[PDB]
């Protein structure tokens, strides 16, 4: 028992996206869908790879030939992106898909909004002095966040985050800049600086 | 249709996570409960479907913790306590109900179990606030110095809701989380307003609280 | 953080109430052990909870008598029976009695006023206490405690004696008599002290260490010996003496110990033919199944992973992860065809159209329900297939049915021949390419089997691991079982051999059955431990020799007599002085 | 308590048998017992 989906599939809206669980070997009628919204409960969307199961929307459909088993899903919307699992069925124990990333184009993209931030009284009194910038409801998720101590680089110290999917179907990232309450003082300005698609912004706390 | 399962855990590796899976909402007896593995930044995989009247369960070769789905008629749990455990078993377990037949049909599964398999301490934040720069000021906490995940960063106990844009852990140099809740306040509520955020880490039992002050 | 120090020789007390005269006793109880890591603390400018494990130890160095408190227990919600102490202007008092707790419980202490320090009453330790199950009322120092439940009874001992020493435990020996007994019943898992709030303490921690006492006229400990400190203070147990006399003594008895394990099943060869069970092309129908017996086989079940495996496999008896060691007696794979929807009627605690009428399992039943689509294969369709249909009653567990007997619906005898109210009982299946899953035929087996209790015939399949050699390991090869140290030999076994021997009987060397060669086995090492000493009149420092015995498994050398530690090899050579073996004789000098 | 004179006891859930006599050995406080190197009981201590 043995197969395996694409990585993702990134689609745009109004577009049909056919979801491809691909299995190894021996294949049953019966397979299974699902989409999962990162970091929750899976949620099946077919039954026997011919059903979708009550209360999964008509966009989402199933099929399979063979090998073959399919999860086609119809007019993207932005608030739908998930991850998309198939189960094989019997032929001994299973490997649930790999999962379909689903990235929908034409969201709307936006300069990250940038609360920036000192290390706090108590962060810089205890010696660890994090400077926190934030960047907020940008799309695709995406950045390059440099860090300007003074106006040099920062090449160690820095803190990324991987942007992330927020609650307006935009994407919230995070940054702090990590230093000794040292390294915090002795330099004036340090600025976020967030590369976007190629665009970096720039808004900053004065130390 | 329904399943509460264990609480958020670290496990030290070789140690027993014991998850409980509780079925609510549909009956524990009619449903093979399916278990699944996602780890942190894994996929859904298999691990073992349980049968209800059945102690008997297949378990997943694969990775082996030598998983023993014990099938609890009394208060209908579904156990999965996961053995032979490691830095990937850290994972959130979702147990899973299905027929009983070789139909294996699974919409809900458990909400999620959260644990963290790992030899490091549960450990809170160390609760720290955010210093601000028409008439709206940038301040909110960064949370510091926590594990595991996840954690719910609340503002006032209460008394604080709107203006919050959460923005989940960065893994740090540390590999630990520092994550950024910041509400946008007015500069007319500044001075006659607290801001404090309430950061709640359940595993390591840490309660800090602290103003947020310009 | 804990800074930890060395406990020296402290932490000895009287073992009962006792009492002797100038005999060394070996006495083997729980004690503080010498020379060993001892938790430290502070109060400066601090008391969490400890584990309270068997038993522990306490100090402190006071010279204004702040630490006076101790919270014991399981929980610390009054869940358990929460134990106290205090200490109150040298009055000593006392309570096991139970309160809810608090997040920092101290003792209160104020500076230069008329009443030394206030806060006498201080004492938000807890809310406040209820059901008590016992009451009681009443650097320059150093106090010293033990605290162990045994038998319901928590014990306490103590010195309250000076010293001059600030740092850390004064190197010493005083014994600890009891000062109480309480019969409180808790279990404490746990406990904390309770400074005195604006003085170091200790922490050990008891263990089933066997001492040497010595008391003395009066009958007062005047001093110990660990046995299990070290290569000499095992000479001194043995002896019961403080005063070991020169020469070559013998202690302890050293044995290497196993590695892993090794078990060991033939690979390959022949084993429980699971796949002439379900490979089988056509099985039998379902009212008339194939019961076929598995003996006297190493189990097939790896192989069932690699195929086209099942619709399920499915264990109403034992987990299939207990079967690859469970071992049957009594094996039965039950090998018939079915309709689809019918593997869920072949099952414990069910019912529908199968399990009343042509095939019965128990709801007891111990095994395992195998099933897999036959819709590739069995169909051209296949009316090999077929059911009974309707029979009187419910069927027994394993009674095969293959009765041809026509139900009789009506009162009307059926005279051998289908008429009015005469049903043929036996249905076949049609099985149509044109028709769904649901109706495929799936190719069902069922192991029944009876876990126990019958004499060993079938085994679960080979957990024969890989095979380790040069090195102690325990093993078990097909039933043979020992501990030994695994080699490559030459000794030419017989074909239809399996065990070597020797003259006493002693399992002397094996086959392996996976890959056939001739291991031969040794037992681990053995030896004793013998301490070489000068008389302790002139020095603790001792010689051990283990004896017949390589050097590995331990300055060393390399006798004739065994492996010897901590005396260096000299090309002098000179009268004999204390003789160790093969002419081989140590000696002090430099 | 008679002395010099076989009789036999039980001193405080401690029995036995034999000649107690004025014994100059001195016992600790909190010890009930005496004994002797066979963990014979021998020297008792009497509580009243
Ligand atoms: C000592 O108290 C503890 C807790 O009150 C008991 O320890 C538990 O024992 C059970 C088995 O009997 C274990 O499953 C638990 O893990 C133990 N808990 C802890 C914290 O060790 C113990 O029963 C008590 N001692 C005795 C002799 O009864
Ligand atoms: C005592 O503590 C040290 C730490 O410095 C540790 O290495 C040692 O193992 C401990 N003692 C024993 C007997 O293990
Ligand atoms: C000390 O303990 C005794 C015990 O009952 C108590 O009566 C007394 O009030 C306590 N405090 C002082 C200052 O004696
Ligand atoms: C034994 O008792 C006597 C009492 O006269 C005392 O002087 C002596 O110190 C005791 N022995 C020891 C070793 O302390
Ligand atoms: C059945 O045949 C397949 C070949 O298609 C083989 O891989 C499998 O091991 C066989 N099953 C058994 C139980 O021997
Ligand atoms: C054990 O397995 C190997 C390969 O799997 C095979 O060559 C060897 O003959 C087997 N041993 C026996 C006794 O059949
Ligand atoms: C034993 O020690 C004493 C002094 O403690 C010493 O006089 C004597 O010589 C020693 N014994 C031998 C055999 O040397
Ligand atoms: C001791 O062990 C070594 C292996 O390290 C071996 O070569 C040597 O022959 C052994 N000698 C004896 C006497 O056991
Ligand atoms: C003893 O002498 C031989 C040569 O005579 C030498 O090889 C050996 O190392 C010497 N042993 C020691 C312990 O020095
Ligand atoms: C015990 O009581 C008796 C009288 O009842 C008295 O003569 C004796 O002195 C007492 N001894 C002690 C130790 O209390």
């Amino acid at each position: 028992i043995v197969l395996t989906q694409s990585p993702f599939q990134s689609v745009s809206p109004k577009e049909k996206v056919t979801i491809t669980c691909r299995a190894s070997q021996s294949i049953s009628s019966n397979l299974h869908w699902y989409q999962q919204k990162p970091d929750q409960s899976p949620k099946l969307l077919i039954k026997y790879a011919s059903q979708s199961i009550s209360g999964i929307p008509s966009r989402f459909s199933g099929s399979g030939s063979g090998t073959d088993f399919t999860l086609t899903i119809n007019s993207l919307e932005a608030e739908d992106f998930g991850i998309y699992f198939c189960q094989q069925t019997n032929f001994w124990p299973y490997i649930f898909g790999q999962g379909t990333k689903l990235e929908i184009l034409k969201r709307t993209v936006a300069a990250p909004s940038v609360f920036i931030f000192p290390p706090s009284d108590e962060q810089l009194k205890s010696g660890t002095a994090s400077v926190v910038c934030l960047l907020n409801n940008f799309y695709p998720r995406e950045a390059k966040v440099q860090w300007k101590v003074d106006n040099a680089l920062q090449s160690g110290n820095s803190e990324s985050v991987t942007e992330q999917d927020s609650k307006d179907s935009t994407y919230s990232l995070s940054s702090t800049l990590t230093l000794s309450k040292a390294d915090y003082e002795k330099h004036k300005v340090y600025a976020c600086e967030v590369t976007h698609q190629g665009l970096s912004s720039t808004k900053s706390f004065n130390r | 249709v329904q399943l509460v399962q264990s609480g958020a855990e670290v496990k030290k590796p070789g140690a027993t996570v014991k998850i409980s899976c509780k079925v609510s909402g549909y009956s524990f007896s009619n449903y093979y409960i399916h278990w699944v593995k996602q780890a942190p930044g894994k996929s859904l995989e298999w691990i073992g479907y349980i049968d209800p009247f059945n102690g008997g369960t297949s378990d997943n070769l694969k990775f082996k913790g030598a998983a023993t789905l014990t099938a609890d008629t009394s208060t209908d749990t579904a156990y999965m306590e996961l053995s032979s455990l490691r830095s990937e078993d850290t994972a959130v377990y979702y147990c899973a109900r299905s027929e009983y037949d070789p139909y294996y049909v699974m919409d809900y599964w458990g909400q999620g179990t959260t644990v963290t398999v790992s030899s490091a301490s549960t450990k809170g934040p160390s609760v720290f606030p955010l210093a601000p720069s028409g008439g709206t000021a940038a301040l909110g906490c960064l949370v510091k110095d926590y594990f595991p995940e996840p954690v719910t960063v609340s503002w006032n106990s209460g008394a604080l809701t709107s203006g919050v844009h959460t923005f989940p852990a960065v893994l740090q140099s540390s590999g630990l989380y520092s994550l950024s809740s910041v509400v946008t306040v007015p500069s007319s509520s500044l001075g006659t307003q607290t801001y404090i955020c309430n950061v709640n880490h359940k595993p390591s039992n840490t309660k800090v609280d602290k103003k947020v002050e310009p | 953080p804990p800074a930890y120090t060395n406990s020296f020789t402290r932490g000895v007390y009287y073992p009962d109430k006792v009492f002797r005269s100038s005999v060394l006793h070996s006495t083997q109880d729980l004690f503080l052990p010498f020379f060993s890591n001892v938790t430290w603390f502070h109060a400066i400018h601090d008391n969490p909870v400890l584990p309270f494990n068997d038993g522990v130890y306490f100090a402190s160095t006071e010279k204004s008598n702040i630490i006076r408190g101790w919270i014991f227990g399981t929980t610390l919600d009054s869940k358990t029976q929460s134990l106290l102490i205090v200490n109150n202007a040298t009055n000593v008092v006392i309570k096991v009695c139970e309160f809810q707790f608090c997040n920092d419980p101290f003792l209160g202490v104020y500076y230069h006023k008329n009443n030394k320090s206030w806060m006498e009453s201080e004492f938000r330790v807890y809310s406040s206490a209820n059901n008590c199950t016992f009451e009681y009322v009443s650097f320059k120092n150093l106090r010293e405690f033990v605290f162990k439940n045994i038998d319901g009874y928590f014990k306490i001992y103590s010195k309250h004696t000076p010293i001059n020493l600030v740092r850390d435990l004064p190197q010493g020996f005083s014994a600890l008599e009891p000062l109480v007994d309480l019969p409180i019943g808790i279990n404490i898992t746990r406990f904390q002290t309770l400074l005195a709030l604006h003085a170091a303490y200790y922490v050990g921690y008891l263990q089933p260490r066997t001492f040497l006492l010595k008391y003395n006229e009066n009958g007062t400990i005047t001093d110990a010996v660990d046995c299990a400190l070290d290569p000499l203070s095992e000479t001194k147990c043995t002896l019961k003496s403080f005063t070991v006399e020169k020469g070559i003594y013998q202690t302890s008895n050293f044995r290497v110990q196993p590695t892993e394990s090794i078990v060991r099943f033939p690979n390959i060869t022949n084993l429980c033919p699971f796949g002439e069970v379900f490979n089988a092309t056509r099985f039998a129908s379902v009212y008339a199944w194939n019961r076929k017996r598995i003996s006297n086989c190493v189990a097939d079940y790896s192989v069932l992973y690699n195929s086209a495996s099942f619709s399920t496999f499915k264990c109403y008896g034992v987990s299939p992860t207990k079967l690859n060691d469970l071992c049957f007696t009594n094996v039965y794979a039950d090998s018939f065809v079915i309709r689809g929807d019918e593997v869920r009627q072949i099952a414990p605690g069910q019912t529908g159209k199968i399990a009343d009428y042509n095939y019965k399992l128990p709801d007891d039943f111990t095994g395992c329900v195998i099933a897999w689509n036959s819709n590739n294969l069995d169909s051209k369709g296949n009316y090999n297939y077929l059911y009974r249909l309707f029979r009187k009653s419910n069927l027994k567990p394993f009674e095969r049915d293959i009765s041809t007997e026509i139900y009789q619906a009506g009162s009307t005898p059926c005279n051998g021949v289908e008429g009015f109210n005469c049903y043929f009982p036996l249905q076949s299946y049609g099985f149509q390419p044109t028709n769904g899953v649901g109706y495929q035929p799936y190719r069902v087996v069922v192991l029944s089997f009876e876990l126990l209790h019958a004499p060993a015939t079938v085994c679960g399949p080979k957990k024969s691991t890989n095979l380790v050699k040069n090195k102690c390991v325990n093993f078990n090869f097909n039933g043979l079982t020992g501990t030994g140290v695994l080699t490559e030999s030459n000794k030419k076994f017989l074909p239809f051999q399996q065990f070597g021997r020797d003259i006493a009987d002693t399992t002397d060397a094996v086959r392996d059955p996976q890959t056939l060669e001739i291991l031969d086995i040794t037992p681990c090492s053995f030896g004793g431990v013998s301490v070489i000493t000068p008389g302790t009149n002139t020095s603790n420092q001792v010689a051990v020799l283990y004896q017949d015995v390589n050097c590995t498994e331990v300055n060393v050398f390399q006798t004739r007599a065994g492996c010897l530690i901590g005396a260096e090899h000299v090309n002098n050579s000179y009268e004999c002085d204390i003789p160790i073996g093969a002419g081989i004789c140590a000696s002090y000098q430099t």
